C-alpha cells in the first residue's frame, strides 16, 4: 500500500522489563528508521546517523566532514535565522548535539514531548536544504579551529593522530578529521577554493537518503509517528551513494615490528602494542574478539595484569579489539608503567605473549563464553531504561549494522560459539605482526620525529629481528591460569513486593549517634538493583595537606588491593566507587541488589583491618605525586575553575601544599593514620533499591558493626560535623585573580557573580534568568563573536550559596572577554525588557519541564535523593515546590533581580574573576579599554587584584551554612 | 580490563 515506506519489520526485539512500544521500517528512498513510542516520556527524542564521516573528506580539505556538521546548524532555505534551531530547543526544554567520526555523522535532540514536530521539521531540513551561509561560514571556522587547539595539548589526541601518521601515509585512515584554521579557511584560500560550494558539494554527495538512518522516540502512537517521519524524511534524494570500504589494513608489512618512542606532555608511562586484525563487525552473533579481550583484559586470580602487577611493573591494563572502519580493525593490550616498568618493556611483552600462548594451549573454552552469554542476556533484560537523546542517538548509529528487528538485542545476545574465530583471532596476535610504541618523557631529547598536526615528538625504530624471536619462543608460565567459574554472577532476581509502610521519598529510619540512615523502597522501576551509598564523616581526612594525602593513599591502596578480587564483581554488575573527600569518605556500592552485602561487607572489613604492602605504597605515592603535578598540563578553563574554587572554599589545599606534603608521608606514618582515622566517625547513608527496610537497617548495622569490632569506632561529636562555608564577598566589590597556564596557548576565564544564600525564592530567580540567557549567550559569545570553543554560562552552587558564572576558553586576553561578557549583560537587560509576557511564559514553562522532568533509571533517582543529603537541605519535594513559585515570577521580578545584584552598578553586585593567561604571555592587565557590529561593553570599576588567597580569605566574611528541612519520623 | 574519537558540535 503505502509508495512512501518500502517496508515494515517484524516484531522488534525487546526486554520484557521495556514498556515502550517499537516499530522498525525502511523508505522508500532508503532511509532506516526506528520509531519509539513512550506515552510517558516528558521529552521527546530524535537522531539521524549519516554513514559518512572524516574518513571520507577530500584530500585537500582536511576536516570538510565535521565542518559540514557545524555548518548545519546554522540555517536551512526553510527556517533562515541561523539560530532558529538553537533557540527554538532552548524554548521548548530541549537541547541538541552532534558528532563527526571517521564513517559517521550523528545528529541529535530532545525536546518537551509537545513539541516534538516543531523541533523534527527543523531539524529534517539539515539534511534537505542547508544555507551555507558566507557569513556563518567565516565565523564558525574560528570554532573548529578552537575545538583542535584545545586537543593539540592533550596526550590521548596526540597519540590518537599519531597512530594515523604513523600508518601507510596513503590510506585515508592518515587523515586528520577535526580541521582547523588553516585547513578550513587559510590554506582553501589561497588556492582559490570556495569552501561554501565545497560544502554544498560535499552535502550533495554524500548526505544521500540510502545512507542515513533515523530514530525518533516520542508520546505519539506508532502510526502518528510513522506518518510523522513519512512526511519530513521521505523527501530526502537517494543518490545512491556506495558505502565507502577499507579492506586494505592501514598498517602493512613495512608498519609492522616497528617500536615508537614518543614525548608527552604530561608525566606519563605508558606503554601501547597493537596488532593488525580483520574487520569482526559482522560476527557479532558471537564476538570472537571480545572473547580474547574478556581473557586478555582480565584482571582477577591468574591474570596477566596479576604478574605484571606482582612483578611491580605495570598498574594496570586495557586488551580487546579496538575499532578501525568497515574493513579493518586493531587489537590492543595497553599498560601503563611504574619506574621499574619502564626499564623492562621487553619481559612486559614477553609475558604478554606468555599468556596468549596460554590461550592457544587450553584452546577456546565454551564455559567462558556461555558465562559472557549469561551475563549479556541478564544485562539486557535488566538494562536501565535510556534517556531518550542518548538512546535514539545510539540507535540512530547502530540501524547501520543490525537488522532492523535485532537493533535492541544485536550488542548484548550472544548466540554462537565460534572457536574457529577465536583462533584466527589469536592467530593474528604473533610477535612478527606487532606495533609497539612507549611513552615516556625520558624520551625528551632523544627523538628525531615531529607529527605535524600535534607537533608530538617521538622516535621510530625497527625492533630487532632477536628480540621478535625470544618472543615467538614464549613458553608457558606457571603464573598465568584462565580465570574460574565468577561467583558473583547473580542468579535472584525477584522483586520484593512493595511493602505497606513504603514511602514516596527516602525516609529517616535511623537517626542514631552513630550514623543516620535514609531509606526508600524502589516504587517505579522495579529492576533487581539497589543504590547503597554512604558518607563517612571525619575531621582528620582533610585536617591538613598531609592527611589529606593520606586519606587519598589509604583508599587508593585499598581498591589496588580488592581490585582482583572486586573484577569478578565488576563483569557480573556490581560495581563500587570508594574515594576520599574534604569531608571524610564516600563509598557507593550499585548493580544487582542479589550479592551486594557480599561485596559491601568485604570492602568494610578490608577498610577496617587492612595491611599495606610496602612495595605497592612507593610505587602508588610516586604515581599520586606524578598526578598532582600534571594539573599543570590541565586546560585553562580548568584551571581557572580550580582556582575560584580554592578561593571561595573557606578550607582548601593546593595542589602545590599537597605534593609539597606527600614526601613527608611514610608508610610508618600511614599505618598510624588509619586506625586513627577509622576511630571516631558519623555515618550517613542512603540505601535505594530492591530492598525492604529491615534488609536496609541489617546492612547498615553490619557496616558500623564491622567498623566496631576491628576499629573500635566510636561516634562522633555531634559539633563536630562541620561543613565549609563559602566567602561573603562585599556589595559592590570586584576582585580579580590571576595565573598562568604553562602548558596551552588559550586563555581561561571564570567570572562569578555571587548572588545570595540560597532558598526557594533567591534559587529560581538565579535559575529562570539563566534559562533565558542560556541559549542566546551561546548565541552570542560563540556563533557571532567567536570567542572560543568553550562558552558557558549557568548557576554556580557550592556551600549553600549561589549565583551566577561565565567560563570562557579562548585566544583573546581574559581582560577582553571579561569587557565582552559584560556587554552581553546589558544586551540581557534590554532584551528582557523587549520580550512579550508570552515569551517570558515561554521560559517558565521551559524551565519547568526541565526541572520535573523524570529520572527513567534507579540511580538519577537516587543521586537527585543523594544530592539533597550531601547538601543537608533534605528538600526532597524540592521540584514540585520551586516548580510552584517558579510560576508564579513576573518580567518585573527577573528585572528587579538584575538589577539589584547583576548589573554594572548593581547596589548588590559581588562579583570576582579568575585570570588564566596562556602560555606564550608574559604579563596582561586586569582591565582595559569601536563598533564592528560588537555591542558597546560599559565602563569597568578598578578591580581590587587578589595576591595572597588565605590574606584574601581573611578579610572577608564567610556566610552562614542553609538550614536543612524538616524531615521527622524515628 | 576488556575493550569497550569524535568530535563534537557543543563543550
Amino acid at each position: 500500500n503505502n509508495p512512501a515506506i518500502k517496508r515494515i519489520g517484524n516484531h522488534i526485539t525487546k526486554s520484557p522489563e521495556d514498556k515502550r512500544e517499537y516499530r522498525g521500517l525502511e523508505l522508500a528512498n532508503g532511509i532506516k528508521v526506528l520509531l519509539i513510542s513512550d506515552p510517558t516520556t516528558d521529552k521527546s527524542s530524535a537522531a539521524l546517523d549519516v554513514h559518512i564521516g572524516s574518513l571520507s573528506d577530500p584530500p585537500n580539505i582536511a576536516g570538510l566532514s565535521h565542518f559540514c556538521q557545524h555548518m548545519l546548524f546554522l540555517g536551512t532555505k526553510k527556517y533562515p535565522k541561523e539560530n532558529e534551531y538553537s533557540q527554538f530547543l532552548s524554548e521548548h526544554a530541549g537541547s541538541s548535539n552532534a558528532f563527526t567520526s571517521g564513517e559517521h555523522t550523528n545528529y541529535y535532540f530532545d525536546v518537551s514531548h509537545e513539541h516534538l514536530e516543531g523541533a523534527l521539521d527543523r531539524f529534517a531540513q539539515f539534511f534537505l536544504c542547508p544555507l551555507f551561509d558566507e557569513s556563518c561560514k567565516d565565523r564558525e571556522v574560528n570554532a573548529v579551529d578552537s575545538e583542535h587547539e584545545k586537543n593539540v595539548m592533550n596526550d590521548a589526541w596526540r597519540l590518537f593522530q599519531l597512530e594515523k601518521a604513523t600508518g601507510n601515509p596513503k590510506h585515508p585512515f592518515s587523515k586528520f578529521g577535526t580541521g582547523n584554521k588553516y585547513t578550513l579557511e587559510t590554506r582553501p584560500n589561497q588556492e582559490g577554493i570556495d569552501v561554501r560550494q565545497e560544502l554544498l558539494k560535499f552535502h550533495s554527495a554524500y548526505y544521500s537518503s540510502n545512507l542515513m538512518a533515523v530514530c525518533v522516540l516520542g508520546r505519539e502512537s506508532l502510526d502518528d509517528l510513522t506518518n510523522l517521519v513519512v512526511k519530513l524524511f521521505s523527501e530526502v534524494e537517494n543518490k545512491n551513494v556506495p558505502l565507502p570500504e577499507f579492506p586494505e589494513h592501514p598498517f602493512q608489512e613495512e608498519h609492522l615490528k616497528q617500536l615508537y618512542k614518543i614525548v608527552p606532555i604530561k608525566d606519563i608511562r605508558n606503554l601501547y602494542v597493537t596488532f593488525p586484525i580483520p574487520d569482526l563487525q559482522k560476527y557479532y552473533k558471537s564476538n570472537p574478539g571480545h572473547y580474547l579481550g574478556h581473557l586478555i583484559g582480565h584482571e582477577g586470580p591468574g591474570s596477566l595484569l596479576s604478574e605484571l602487577k606482582s612483578k611491580g611493573w605495570v598498574n594496570t591494563l586495557v586488551g580487546g579489539q579496538k575499532e578501525g572502519a568497515r574493513g579493518f580493525m586493531f587489537f590492543i593490550i595497553n599498560v601503563d608503567l611504574t619506574e621499574e616498568g619502564l626499564l623492562h618493556v621487553e619481559d612486559i611483552i614477553l609475558h604478554m605473549f606468555q599468556y596468549i600462548q596460554k590461550l592457544r594451549a587450553e584452546g577456546p573454552q565454551e564455559w567462558v563464553f556461555q558465562e559472557c552469554k549469561d551475563l549479556n542476556a541478564v544485562a539486557f533484560r535488566f538494562k536501565d531504561k535510556e534517556r531518550p537523546r542518548g538512546y535514539t542517538s545510539k540507535i540512530a548509529g547502530i540501524l547501520h549494522y543490525y537488522p532492523l528487528e535485532e537493533v535492541l538485542t544485536a550488542e548484548y545476545l550472544l548466540e554462537e560459539f565460534r572457536p574457529d574465530l577465536i583462533e584466527m583471532v589469536l592467530d593474528k596476535l604473533r610477535p612478527e605482526n606487532v606495533r609497539v610504541a612507549i611513552v615516556s618523557k625520558s624520551f625528551e631529547g632523544k627523538t628525531d620525529r615531529t607529527e605535524e598536526w600535534y607537533g608530538t615528538q617521538y622516535k621510530q625504530e625497527a625492533i630487532p629481528d632477536e628480540v621478535i624471536k625470544k618472543w615467538q619462543n614464549a613458553d608457558l608460565n606457571g603464573k598465568f591460569k584462565l580465570p574460574t567459574k565468577n561467583e558473583f554472577i547473580p542468579t535472584n532476581f525477584e522483586i520484593l513486593p512493595l511493602e505497606k509502610e513504603a514511602t514516596p521519598y527516602p525516609a529517616l529510619i535511623k537517626d542514631t549517634a552513630m550514623s543516620k540512615l535514609w531509606f526508600k523502597q524502589d516504587d517505579k522501576f522495579f529492576l533487581p538493583k539497589a543504590c547503597l551509598n554512604f558518607e563517612f564523616f571525619s575531621p582528620f581526612a582533610y585536617v591538613d595537606p598531609l592527611h589529606c594525602n593520606m586519606a587519598y593513599l589509604y583508599l587508593e591502596l585499598l581498591k589496588d588491593s580488592l581490585n582482583e578480587y572486586a573484577y569478578a564483581a565488576e563483569l557480573a554488575g556490581l560495581s563500587y566507587d570508594l574515594q576520599n573527600t574534604i569531608y571524610g569518605m564516600y563509598l557507593s556500592v550499585k548493580g544487582y541488589n542479589d550479592k551486594q552485602p557480599i561485596l559491601l561487607k568485604k570492602i568494610i572489613e578490608k577498610m577496617a583491618t587492612f595491611e599495606i604492602d610496602e612495595k605497592r605504597f612507593e610505587i602508588i605515592k610516586e604515581a599520586y605525586m606524578r598526578s598532582l603535578n600534571n594539573f599543570r598540563a590541565e586546560q585553562p578553563h580548568q584551571h581557572a575553575m580550580y582556582y575560584l574554587r580554592l578561593l571561595m572554599t573557606e578550607v582548601a589545599w593546593t595542589k602545590d601544599e599537597l605534593k609539597e606534603a606527600l614526601d613527608d608521608v611514610t608508610l610508618p606514618r600511614l599505618k598510624a593514620f588509619i586506625p586513627q582515622l577509622l576511630s571516631r566517625l558519623h555515618i550517613e547513608a542512603l540505601l535505594h533499591g530492591n530492598i525492604t527496610k529491615q534488609a536496609a537497617l541489617g546492612i547498615m548495622q553490619m557496616v558500623e558493626d564491622t567498623l566496631i569490632e576491628h576499629a573500635h569506632t566510636k561516634p562522633l561529636l555531634p559539633s563536630q560535623l562541620v561543613r565549609y562555608r563559602e566567602v561573603q564577598l562585599p556589595d559592590r566589590g570586584w576582585f580579580v585573580y590571576q595565573q598562568r597556564n604553562e602548558v596551552h596557548n588559550n586563555c581561561g576565564i571564570e567570572i562569578y557573580y555571587q548572588t545570595d544564600m540560597q532558598s526557594t525564592s533567591e534559587n529560581m530567580f538565579l535559575e529562570l534568568f539563566c534559562q533565558i540567557i542560556s541559549e542566546p549567550c551561546f548565541n552570542t559569545l560563540r556563533t557571532k563573536e567567536q570567542l572560543g570553543y568553550i562558552v558557558f554560562s549557568g548557576p554556580r552552587r557550592a556551600n549553600g550559596i549561589q549565583g551566577l558564572r561565565f567560563i570562557i576558553q579562548s585566544e583573546k586576553p581574559p581582560h577582553y572577554l571579561e569587557s565582552r561578557v559584560e556587554a552581553f549583560l546589558i544586551t540581557m537587560e534590554k532584551s528582557i525588557e523587549d520580550m512579550t509576557e508570552e515569551a517570558f511564559q515561554k521560559h517558565i514553562q521551559a524551565l519547568a519541564i526541565r526541572r520535573l522532568d523524570k529520572p527513567k533509571k534507579l540511580s538519577a533517582e537516587c543521586a537527585k535523593y543523594w544530592g539533597e543529603i550531601i547538601s543537608q537541605q533534605y528538600n526532597f519535594d524540592r521540584d514540585n515546590t520551586e516548580v510552584a513559585y517558579l510560576k508564579t515570577l513576573t518580567k518585573e521580578d527577573i528585572i528587579k533581580f538584575y538589577k539589584e545584584m547583576l548589573a554594572v552598578d548593581a547596589p548588590r553586585r559581588h562579583k570576582v574573576s579568575v585570570h588564566v593567561l596562556a602560555r606564550e604571555m608574559d604579563s596582561c592587565p586586569v582591565v582595559g579599554e569601536n563598533d564592528i557590529n560588537l555591542s558597546q561593553a560599559p565602563a569597568l570599576p578598578q578591580p581590587e587584584v587578589i595576591q595572597n588567597m588565605t590574606e584574601f580569605k581573611r578579610g572577608l566574611p564567610l556566610f552562614p551554612l542553609v538550614k536543612p528541612h524538616i524531615n521527622f519520623m524515628a | 580490563h576488556s575493550q569497550g574519537f569524535v568530535q563534537w558540535l557543543m563543550n
